[PDB]
Order: C-alpha cells, then structure tokens, then sequence
C-alpha cells in the first residue's frame, strides 16, 4: 500500500507545488524587466538580485528527485528527469546573464515541465496506494 | 480362475470418491482415490481382478452391546458379504480376534487443528496504540502553549524565564518521550513472548483456547482409557466443558475453529488434519505431533488365503516408496493450495503522513507570506 | 451395618446433579465420603452415609447440658460414627473419643487479590528514587549557572565538554528512566502490604470482621495476647459493626470491598472459596491458632481405635494429601493495556505551574525595565 | 502419694537445653525449654511433681529389623524404664500400636529453607554493564572527533559538511541511545520476572536450584512412599543427583546452603527451619508452606492411667493459647533476630561523579584562560 | 521355558551399574525389557532374557542366504522369540511371523540447536525494514531542504510547524527503534530456516550424510523422488564424504559443525541423543518414510499370535507410550548479556565514512572558494 | 478527572492573566497619552515608543483568543467557544474597519475589553473545577 | 553512601573553588586601583566595569546553595550561610559605589568565609560518604 | 575483529589525509610568498591575508596531533604513540623557540612535516588492515 515510493512521489509533489508557483513568479519578474533613474535601477535590481540568488534550490531538488527515483528503483521517472538534469548542467556551464528571449523561453519550458511532473507523480502515487 | 474377488469399501475422502461424471462410468472406473489405486497395486501383485462395493451402513465395524453382531464391513467379510477389505481400517484388538489384517499400510494418530495465525493487519495509525488520544492532544496543545509563551516573554522582554520554560519542557518532552517508548517495548514484548502451540500439554496448562472432540468415538475413549497425567488432565477439563467443547460431526468443529479466532483448537486422526490443512479455504494447520500410534490396515477373513500375499504386496510397497508417492498425490498434488519480527511501515505510514502534511502546510504557508510580503512592500 | 452421621458442607457433603435420581450412597459425595469409603476399605464393614437432623456440628444448652448436634446422637445412640469435619475441643473429648487429626487447619485471612491500583497523580515519578529526582534537578540548575558563568565571568573550550558531559549525563538518565518504566510496565507485579495479622493490627486503612457468633468470634474474646487482644479491641470498638451474619455475607462483603475488609475464617473454608470462581479472593498469611479435624466415636465403642489406625495409615500413605488436592485444587476452576491521562497527569500540572510562574516573572520584569527606562 | 513420675525426653533445641549454668543446678532446673513448661503445666493440671531424664540411645524410637526391639524413649516406656514422654516425637501408625499417644499439641510438616535473597550491592559504574567499554571509550573519542571536525569545517570555510555531519551524528546518537536504552530494559525486565519460590512445585520444574534432604530419614522415606507426581518428580531428580544432593547431618545442609548463592535448598520439618531462620546469622528463611501435615504429641504406656488427664490438659491449653504463648516465646522472643522495585542513586553514582569532575575542569579551564586572556592583553 | 534373543542397544537393551555384581534377568533394563515383562504378564509365561551372538540384528549373505543375527537364530531354532527393536521388512516376513508395530518411527533430522548467531555487521538495522531506513534518511533530507528553502525563498511561523512536526516524526521513530530492539534483545528467540527436508535440498551452505552402509542409505539410494533423487545426487556428489562410520561419529560431527552439518536416522535414536546431554542437538521436521519396530517368531509357533493380541492390548491399553516417555523424556537429562561492539561496527563505519565525506567536500569548496576569491 | 479540558481551561487562565496585564498597561498608556494632550519632541518620541509597544502587542491578542477558540473546539465544548466567538468577530471586523480623537473611543473599547476578559478568566476557573471534580 | 547531600556539597564546592578566586581577583583589582590621563582612566574604568558587572553571579549562587541546602533537610550549613544572605540584601539596599576601606573590608572577609565554607563543604560531603 | 584500535586509525586517516592538504597549502603558499620576494600594497595585503589564514591554520595541528597521541594512549597501542611524540615535542619547543629569512628555513621543515605525515597515514592503514583481520 505504501511500498516507500509513495512517499517519495508525495516529497516530489509537495517541491514541485513551490516549484510551479516559482516559475512563476519568475514569469512575472521577467514581465516586469520587459518595461525596458535610481528608482527604476533599484526597481530592477532588487529582483535580478532574487533572480540571481534562487538558482541553488533548483539544482539541489532535482538531484534530490533523482537521487530518489533512483533508490526507489524507479527508473521510469530518472529517465523522465534525467533530460532537465543534462539542461541544468550545460546551463551552469554557459548560462545567458539580448537575453530576455532565452530566459523567458526556459522558464516557460520548465514551468510546462513542473506542472506536468505534478500529474506524473499524483497517478504514480495514486497507482501505488491501490496496487494491493 | 479367480471369481471376481469382493471388495467391501466406505466413502471416505479423499481414500474413496466419486468421480465427477460417476453417472456415466461403470463401478471400478465410478470411484476413485489413494484406496484404489492401492488396490490397482494389490491385484496387479497377486494376480487376480476384483469388484467394489461400498457398504450398506455406512460404517466400519462394532459389536452391538445387545446383538454382539459385527456391522460395517467387518460384518461384510465375517458375514461372506465381503471377501476383502481396501478401507482405512483402525486396527485395534477385539477386531483382530475375528479377522487377519494386514500390515499398517499407513502410520497416524492424534494430532491438533487450528486457525492458521494469518491474522496481521496493523491500523495506519495503530502508532497512536500505546496511549490515548487524550494525551496526544495535550501533547499537542502542550507545545503550541509552550511555542506562544516562549514568543510573548521573549518579545515583550528582548533570559530567566526563557530558562526556566526550557527546564520544564526538557523534563516534560523526557517524561513523554520516555513513557512512549516504555509502553510501545512493553507491547512488542508481550507480542513476542506468546508461542502459539507445540504439543498437548501446551492447551493442557493454558486455558484461553479450549481443546474439543467428537462427540463419541476412539479420541474420548483413548482420553477416557488414558493412564497419563497430560491426557487425564484434558479429559477432565473438556469433562468440565462450559459451554460443549465436544460436537457431535468433524465439520462442526472445523467450522466453529475457523469461526473462532484463535482460542479454539480440534483433535483428530492426523490424516483427517492433513487433508484439510490441504483443502480450502486454507486456513487451518497441523503443528503438534502425533499423540498416539496407530495405523490403518487392510483386512481378511481369518482363515482366507489372500493375507500372506497382501501383506507380502503391503511391505513391498512400503519399501518401494508406492504409499508415500499415492500420499504426496492424494494430499499435495491434489491439494487445494500449495502449502516477521521487524517492524514493517504499515505500523508507522501515518507518521510519514502527517509529515508530509506539514510539510506542506509549511511550503503553503511560506508562498503565501513571501507573496503578502514582496507584493505588499514593493509596490503596495 | 454402621450409622455414618455427618452434615451438608463442601467439598466434604456434596449432592451429586442427579441426587433425586438415586436412592443410595451415591447421592453424596465429597471429602469425607472418600474417607468413610477408604476407612470401610481397611476396615471393612457396613455403613449408611445419613445426615444429622438439627443441620448443626455439635454442642450443648447451658440450661440442660443436652447435646444438639452429631455429638448429641453419638452420645445418645442416635449413631455409630460422625465421619464429619469436626473440630476437636476439650468439651467434647471429656465425653467421646476422637481419633487424631486427619486434617489439620487454623485461622486465617481471605481479602480480595490486588486489583489494579489507582494510577496515582504523581506516579511517573515511582520508576526512579526520590532523591534522584532532586539530584536531577539540581544537576540541572547547576549546569545552568555553570553555563551563565562562562560568558560573563570568561568571554569556548568550556561550553564543550561541560555540553558533552550533560549529554552523556541526559541520556544516561533517559535511558535508565524508559528501561524502568518498561519493566515496570511489562510484566506488572502486584503485591499487598499484608503478610500476617500483625500488619492488619498495625494499620487500620481497611477493617476485619468475622461471623457475628462462633468459635473463631470466641478465640478472639478470649486469647490474651497483644495482637489479638489489640484486634479484639478492634473489632468491638468500631462502626459499623465489622461482623457479619454467614461465611458467604462475608464473602460478598470482602468481594464488594476491594481495598476495606478483610475476613477470618478457617483455612480450609478460604482454599476452598479461593479455588471458586469468580476468583475474585486470596487467603494472605499463615495459620494464626492450630486446630483438627478428627473422627468421632463414644467413649466407649470397638471402631475407635482401629479408625485411628487408619487414619494414621492413610496420613502416612499419602492418600489424604491426594483427596484434598483433589476435592480442591484438581477440582478448582481457578486453575499491555494503553495508558491513560491518569498516570501522567503530574507531568502537565507541574508543566501548567512552571508555565505561569515564567509568564509572571516576565510580566514583573518587563513592568520594572521598562518603568526604569521611561520615568528615568 | 505420686512416685515421681518418670520423664524421659531428648536433647533437642530449642525443646530442651542445657542451661548455662546446669553444672551447679538440679535436673528440673538444669534443663530449659519448651518442653519444661509444658511438662510444668501437665503436672500443674495432673498435679503431681516428676523427675526428668534423658535418653540414652539419643533416639526417639524404632524397631530393629534383627531384634524387632524398641530402641529410645519408645523402648524407655514399653519396657518400664520411663513412664510418660514429652519430646517431640512423630506420630506414626507402628509408634501407635503400642502406646496411646496424646493428641498433637504442636502440628508441624516439611518445609524448604533457602538463603535470604539479601545480595544488593550495585557497583558505582553499573550503568556501563548494558555494553562493553570498547564501545564507551569510541562513543567518547567519536564525539570529541566530531566536534574537531566541525570545528575546522566552519573555521577554514566561514553549510553543507555542517549538514552532512549534524545528519550523521543524528543517526549516530539515536542507535547508540537507543541500544543502550533496551539493553538496560532487557537487564531490568529480565531481572524483575523471576519470583525465587513459592511452593515445591517451583522446584520440581526448574533444576538451576538443586533441593535436598538428610541422608535417610522420615523425610526420604515419605518421598519415597509418595504416590504424588510432584513429590515423584522431586524423589526421581534427588535419586538423580550429580553432585550428591543429600547430606548426612542437617548442619551440613545448613553450611553448604549458606555457602551456596541463591542454588540450593534445604527441606526439613518447619519448626526446625523457623528456630534457624530466628538464629544467626539470620541468613535463612522459610517460604514454602508445609507439604505434608503431622503432629507430635506425648506419649504413655498402651495401659497407663495418665493418658485421659494428659490429653485434656493438651486440648486445654491448646484452646487456651499456652502453647501459642511458649513458642512464640521460644521461637520468636528468644529469637537471635527481631524478624524494592524503583531505582536507586547507587546505580547512577558515577554518572553525577563524572557530571561534577566535568563542571569543575571546566570552571578550571574558564579561570586560566580569563587570567591569561586578561593578563596578557591588558599588561602584558 | 522361553528362549529371548535381543541385542544391545539403549535405551531398549542396557546394562545396569550392577551387571558383573548380579546374574539374572535384573542385568538388563531398558523398553523392551518391560515390554517382555509385559507380555509375560498377559501370556504368563517362563522366559530367559539372553543375548545374540554376533551382536546384528537379522541379514543374510548373498553367497550362501545364511541369516545372521537373531533373524538366523530364530530361523535357525537357536531361538525362540526376539524382543529386540527388528525392522519389519519384506524379506523377514518371507520367512517368519511378524507381530503388529509396537514403536513406529521413520527417518529424521538431527542438527545443532541453533546456538547464537554471530552479531553481523549491519544487524542494528534488523529491528526495522529496509524501506523504512531509506524513507526515515529521504524524509530528513526533504526537510532539510524545505528549512533550506523557507530562508531564501522567504525572510518565522514556517519553521515553527515544520520543527515541531520532525519533532514528533523523531520522537516517534527513536520509541519505534528503541521498543523493537529492546523486544528483540529480552526474550531471544532462536529459530532455524530448517524445518523440513526440502529446505535442505533446495540449500547447499550446510552438507547433510548418512551412516556409510545401512537401511537408510540403501532407501536413498533407492526412493526415486525428486526430493531424495536430489539428496543422493548430492551425498553422492560431493566432497568430503558426508557419510560417517558409525552413529556416534555423524552425532560427535554435527556437535563440532555448528552450522555445517545434519545427519540422517532413526527418529528414535535421534529423540534418544536429543534427550541425553550435553543437549546440543534436536531433532527437525518429520518422519519421511514410515517404518515400524515388531517382535519376531518363526513361521510356525504357538505365541504369534498371543504375542499379537498383547501388543494391541498394550497399544491400546496407554502402555507403550508411557514406557516410552519414562526410557526417553523422564530419564531424560535435558529436562541477559551485554552488548559488543560487533552488534554496532557499522554504525562507527557510517559515521567515519560520512565524516571523510563532509572532510574531503570542505576541502575542494576551500580550495575553490580561496582561488576564486585570491585570482581574482 | 481530567476531561483533557482543565489543561485547557489551566493555560487559558495562565494567558488570560497576561492578558490582563497587557489590557491594564494600554489603559495606563492610554490614560498617560490623555494628560500628554525640546521638552515637546521628548514628549513626541515617548508617544511614539508607546505606539511602537502597542503595535508591537497586537499580533499576542489574536494569537491568544484564535488559540483559546481553537483549544475549546478541539475539546468538545460548546459553550465557551460560542462566547469568545463575538470577539474574534470584533477582531477580524477591525481590519477592515480600522492621535487627538481616535482614543475618544479606544479606551472605551480597552475597558470593556478588559471586563470581558476578566470575567472570562472567572468562568474558565468556575469550568475546570467544574471539570475538575465530576 | 551518597544520600544526595553529597552532590549538593559537591556542588557547592567546585563553585566556591571559583568564588575565592573571583575574590581574590577583586582584592588585586582594589590594589591596582589603589595607585590613586586617557590611559589611567581607561586602564581603571575597565576593571571598574568588570566589577560592577560581576555581582548578580554571587547573589545567584548563594541563593542556589540556600535552596539546595534547604532541600537537602540540611538546616546547619543553611544556618551558616544566611547571614551572607542577609548581607548581600543589605548591600542590594545601600551599597557605596571614600569607598576603598568598605570595599577592601568587604572582600577579605566574604574570601575567608568562602575558603571556610570549602573546608566545611568538603569535611561535611567526607563525613557523608562514610557514613554507612 | 575490530580491536578499538581499528576506529582510531580510521578517524586518524581522516584527520592526516586533511593535514596532508593544508600542509600542501602551506607549502604553495611559501612558494607564492618568495615568488613574490598601488600593486605593491596589493601584494602586502595579499601576504597578510595569507599569514592570518596561517595563523589561523595553527591551532588544528596541535588539536589533530595531540588527539592522535591521546587515542592511541587509549587504545593501549604503543608503538606509533612513541613515534607521533618526537612531533609534540617540536611543537611545544616551538613556543620558547620561535619575512625574508624565516622562510629559508620554514619551507624545508613543512616539506618535510608533511612527508612525515604522509608515511604516517600509510602505516596507519597499514596497522588498520593488521589490526582489522587477526
């Protein structure tokens, strides 16, 4: 009925729930920064500065889920991952910092990805509770 | 030659049934079971073929106290109804005074039967057990006073108090920590500490599970004629039964152990237990050994000339392994089925729940401050 | 044939199930019934097992000196032989002959069996010693200071160890706080404070009574020494009054009594109630006096002695040993929890009380900062 | 008038005793005891004056199996030589059928002896039992090890090793407390369920605590002549013994039971087991209630005239408390002796020993290093 | 009178302490001793309990079809009954008379008690599943990272309930680990995976044998089951040779093979051994074939069938077990610790590894934070 | 006999005392600001660190009463809860409802406020005795 | 053998073994400031401070031995030690803080009671332990 | 076959493997300084942060070092105490006997300190494996 993986689906789903609102809210930043003295410099920057610091905690649930669905010997769900994993990975070794479209795009991109792990994860759940 | 030699038989599963088109078979092929084939075995030895019957009274054989009269198939082969008898035939002494049996093809006795303890299903919350509820919410409401305390003095007040609150809850957070646990170990040992059975005198000391019999037959007498202090002592309680422990038919008594749980338990011939144990729904065993000795026999006229040549095959037999190999079909291979200590999560999956739970509320609860915040400062 | 004269009492006179459906010895049944029967074994006669007429032992009117009783018919012929259990008295044998004792007895107390105690408000604390308690305590409050005078008195290196010496110190005293708690909980021994009539004579939390008339009810009149004499005491200068009217009154009394009444009576009477169901009973102590039980026979007759033969025969044999077993113990049918608030509940009246003692002392210490700080 | 009644007796304590000064006193008053009052009282009753003696054999009384003679007391009175005897004698069916015994003014039986479970000395570090110092000592040096590391973690990188190491250290604590914790419940749990004796039977199933007996006497002989399954049981494992269980004399019983620890047992008749429990060293108690029942009672001639009166006198004081009153007196106030669950700080000793050597090396170590902070920052 | 030909053999044919002191029938003692007794008693007769000359009991030679043992010397005349526990067989029945089985048994499994098992390094995990470590490990590393993320993502009213909640989830499962052990280390309960014979042939880390020549490896040898196929295939095919010389070798073998070694025989010998000192063995599962123990007498005699009736009357009677309970079970002779650091290794072994771990991974953020920092 | 509301009723007596505390130090606060209305920007900054104290023992009130609701739901009753009720109402109406004119009510309010209290601290004692002995 | 006054002694010891040298520093404080611009009145004012600040530990652990020894039934030691309660009370009241005499007075006689109560606190916990 | 001593080798190869890495540290560190034996205040300032992260790398060799020669007294070894003393001994004759020529000394005895240590660990896992089988 529980089988462990259950609470690893539920420990994913309770991060993703703040990974989605994450995304987000950094949608919304970069709908603030199309706008384009101190006012505005400040305005700007105090949220890049957000920006910039909330890239940490992404990298470090990720490997956390993987790690995961890898003791869980859940192997569908690593595959599933693996690929944001590689991205991440190129990203930190040449990350854009013009450069509007591209962030915009991935955030897009990834908030898709968040909510559809959202559902992935409920089902698998939900399977695995009733698999008696 | 031969002149079609008697069988006299009873219709005792699984040693004789009918097979299940009997309405379209003939008499040989209608039957079927460990006694014939053993009877297949005892003619293709001596040579000769033969004709079944089954026998009138259904019975096997006594004398009547009036009439002093063999009945069953006893009467049958004394009588000349019967030349020759395949049936499980408990071999005793007043009826080896009037007939020849044979060898014991098939050793038993008296053995146990009772629920198989397949009866483990812990509550989600079964955590929760070691005490009650009531204590858990002032557990609860503890800590959230202590939490507000702890806010109010060190607010209005930026400790001795912050001391002093800190000293009562450690002893507080000790005392519960301590009693759960002590509780809990206590549960676990007394769990573990209970060896369900391992022979009569298991039942003979204990009282929980009543031990019952038949109504009337070679078990009550065997307990009745009994010298021993283990059996005399079991026959005096079940003679002390309130209410019966006795039953006057074998399935009675298998139906109300598998409708007790557990503190009921069934004497009987061993074979009998086997079959069952065997049979669905499967939730009965065999566990003590057996009692008594005793063995099954295949009978004779006392002056008929087959004995020596069916206790010659029955020996044979026994030392070809052909009655272990009839045994493992007619109550393995023909069976209706095919035969821990450490703590599993079913006994903690609601502390995970309630874990998870938090966590959540918490994530809630941080989105919402951060957005209540930022907006509110920000712009607003 | 014999005349057995004897009387209705178990487990010596008992009627069988079916004793209107039979006419004969077989009706009855019981200790003594054995015994006349092993008695007529080695002696080897007849016997009719009748009954008294009065349904009385034996004793005599202080008015006519007349004997009402099984004594009364052995003294006038009314029967050969009272094969009963009959207490041996000087009063009786300066008039018959009794054979020596086939069952020797004597006073003794049957209470309730200890029921599960109250938990008690304060009991979490029985694991442990008083004094460790306050050791503890202390222990406590003195590694605070310690721990205050390390930042005032010294700007660690001593926070250290002193943090990992209390760390071994709390968990030691966890530990040996849940182990004992666990045995305690685990197998639940349970025992009273009386083990004799001394300690009954030293306390008077629960009272004793016995039959409102009788010879134990005698014995205590009489028998001049100081515990007697002090529960004699006792038992007449108290209210309400302790005695009762039969064995069983007292026995109801005692089984709706859990922890007030004791009762005295003899040891064989309480055996044999502590074997019966509902086993709600248990006989404490040992034998306060030291009687007998022995045959009866005039003082003149030819079965006297060779009935004390027997039963000295039968004492040595180890037949007498087997019926009593029998006829009481074989024959006896007398052959975890949760916890609750109840036990802890000290924990949250002592956790309320320090709860409130801080809330007061912040209030005082804020009510005195911050008056210094604005009026000055 | 009287002659001066004869009474032979014996030289048994606490019955008879030679005063301590007998060799400057008269036979009535050299001798001291029980027994004296009561023969004080039966000539009070009787009213006659008598003349003590002791037995030469130093027995009590038997028949020869050559001679078929009575030896003893018992031969002292067939054969004229003593005319009334108030010793503790046994009664028995062959004493019977030829004197005319009292009635029992003392009733008596078998009872066990054992040593006072007065062994409770707990070592100062007896905490440290539950597991070997092998695993204190690596406790001691991992803690300190950690705090080095964490030390030098967050020294030279002023995060994640702090996480990893608080994690481990979380694991690592836990099991630690937690096995020391149910091993000090096992050895505590273990501890409080075993109940020392409460009757024979509790005996004759263990075999740790070995009982025995006198070589030969009254005693092996009922045991013998037992038709009971417990007391059959006891006399097999005794006839069973390795080493020899029985003793020739019941002061070798008494030394070696006092030299054992809690293994062995002493049975013997209960008043001889109380008078020792009631002298030094008081080291011994009585449990187990009596398992046979008998009495002794005064003997007479089979013709004597004293018996009527001597029994009555027996049965007067019986009911009068006398007797009570002499053995309390001799038992109890001539006693060499007037007559739990939770724990102990002897238990926990060393734990506040070390706490206080800590606290004192370490307002040590705050007091050097305030001198040389202070000293050599200010000054120097 | 009779002539009783018997072999020695315990506890059925044994000498007393007093064999050279005494010359009689009072020599001998064991079952069938009383058995003959016995039997004597219900046919009444004259008997003289000798003993076989070659000291077998009952074959012949395939060269010459001589019988040797008691089986020769009843054919033979030498004598007249053999009391003696004879396997009843074909062969013999082909030329004597056989009575009904008064002792069945079959073969069986003797063993090691199971003594205490070695700590093992990774046992302090026994106590709870696997999959509750790596749950308990994922969940304190989730709210880790949730304590992470409520003080960057957010400025506490969220780390207030998150630690409470860990601290009732720690609680919980310290009582849980702590509950379980201390039931694990008081009562200990031994057990073995070997209850059966297939357990046997389905493993191979323990060898199983049989007597180098006899009626059980001849049965195995043949017995073409898939069970005892794969048995013989095995005891064949394997060395060291499992068979042993003689009972006590295989017996004094599996004593110094703790857990090694199982032999294979008579459930009655196995139960006789099990019963004697110094009890480091028992006997496993159940009979696999079923064979009995009757007595023997010529083709044509007088007492067959008296000697017949007397069995079953015994048998039926309650005689044979209670002989057999006093020669095996009443005789019989077979009638907490602290903690190594074995029992915890691998906790120090995790805690060193995850401390070289925290170690090495300061060292590289040092070495990288330092550079960065100092290269530019 | 616990109910498991004198532990309850107990910690609600022990907040409601500094309950009162607090509710007597505003009406002081209060009292001082009413005989208030560079000696005058001293004057000024005490009433602002009075305001900084008020507003500082605003988020205790509602935690206090939201918790003692929420014990008395948790325990079954429904006779007191039904009574804190209307200030919790009050309290959550203040929001969207809400110095020379604003105390021309506020001390009003506080008093009242105060006597509430007080009297509910009467009759949470009344209840665990009550409670306590049944 | 312990009794549980033995630790309460114990106790009471090792912080008296801090107390005579906490006196002691306060005597060569007065002797240092007995020599009676920037730098005297610093290097005085400095010592001035960590004394005035050094006196709610005494209170403190006074009234901890007070208690203790009240707890203990140990009403002697209890005896002896009030009138130091009373003093410091006093003191609390109207302490001077010209005041060189009082304060040098005052510390040589609360060190020779402290060094006292040491020799007490130590002969009393000797006689408890062998007291069986 | 653990021994007590198995632990000890254990935690102290942990404790050698990160002295190996300061001790290397060390050793680049002196290198950079006598390569480098407002730019100049620059390389003044960068000597001093390096000396303070010296300084402040002084303690935990003593602390390392003397917890090693305290286990192994613990554990009853006594034939790697005795060779780790000689090292306790220079450092506490460092004290009462101790940048342009400090340097033409320093570097030599930190080369060779760590060479010292670096057998050290070997034999440590060397006497581990003898002491963790037998």
């Amino acid at each position: 009925a529980f089988t462990f993986a259950a609470f690893c689906y539920m420990l994913s789903l309770v991060l993703c729930a703040a990974l989605i609102f994450f995304a987000i809210w950094h949608i919304i930043a970069f709908d603030e920064l199309r706008t384009d003295a101190r006012e505005r410099l400040r305005n700007i920057e105090r949220i890049c500065f957000l920006l910039r610091k909330l890239v940490l905690p992404e990298y470090s649930i990720h490997s956390l889920f993987c790690i995961m669905f890898l003791c869980a010997q859940e192997w569908l769900t690593l595959g599933l991952n693996v690929p944001l994993l590689f991205y991440h990975f190129w990203r930190y070794f040449h990350c854009p910092a013009d450069t509007l479209s591209y962030c915009q795009k991935e955030a897009w991109c990834k908030l898709a990805f968040y909510l559809l792990s959202f559902f992935y994860y409920l089902y698998c759940m939900i399977y695995t509770l009733v698999s008696s | 030659e031969n002149k079609t030699v008697v069988v006299t038989t009873i219709l005792e599963s699984p040693y004789v049934m009918m097979k299940k088109n009997h309405e379209m078979l003939e008499g040989n092929e209608r039957y079927e079971g460990y006694c014939v084939d053993l009877a297949a075995e005892i003619a293709k030895h001596c040579g000769f073929k033969y004709k079944l019957t089954i026998v009138g009274d259904g019975k096997y054989g006594a004398r009547d106290a009036d009439t002093k009269i063999w009945n069953g198939m006893v009467g049958e082969l004394v009588y000349g109804k019967a030349d020759i008898a395949i049936a499980p035939l408990t071999i005793t002494l007043v009826r080896e005074e009037v007939i020849d049996f044979s060898k014991p093809f098939m050793s038993l006795g008296i053995s146990i039967m009772i629920k198989k303890p397949q009866k483990s299903k812990p509550g989600v919350f079964s955590f929760l057990d070691p005490l009650a509820y009531e204590i858990w919410m002032c557990i609860v409401f503890a800590y959230i006073g202590v939490s507000v305390v702890l806010f109010l003095v060190s607010r209005f007040s930026p400790s001795l108090s912050g001391r002093i609150v800190g000293g009562v809850w450690w002893f507080f957070t000790l005392i519960i920590i301590s009693s759960y646990t002590a509780n809990l170990a206590a549960f676990l040992t007394v769990e573990r500490m209970v060896s369900p059975i391992e022979s009569a005198e298991d039942l003979s000391k204990q009282t929980e599970i009543a031990y019952g019999t038949l109504d009337s037959g070679s078990t009550k007498e065997f307990f009745r004629r009994s010298k021993i202090a283990v059996f005399d002592k079991m026959w005096t309680y079940m003679r002390s039964a309130e209410p019966s422990v006795f039953v006057r038919t074998t399935a009675e008594g298998v139906a109300r152990v598998r409708k007790s749980k557990g503190k009921y338990a069934y004497l009987l011939e061993s074979t009998m237990n086997e079959y069952i144990e065997q049979r669905k729904p499967c939730d009965t065993m065999k566990v003590g050994g057996n009692l008594d000795s005793k063995g099954y026999g295949i009978a004779t006229p006392k002056g008929s000339s087959l004995g020596n040549a069916v206790n010659l095959a029955v020996l044979k037999l026994n030392e070809q392994g052909l009655l272990d190999k009839l045994k493992n079909k007619w109550w393995y291979d023909k069976g209706e089925c095919g035969s821990t200590s450490a703590l599993s999560l079913s006994n903690v999956a609601g502390v995970f729940y309630i874990l998870v739970g938090g966590l959540g509320l918490a994530m809630l609860v941080a989105l919402i401050e951060f957005c209540y915040k930022s907006r509110a400062e920000a712009k607003r």
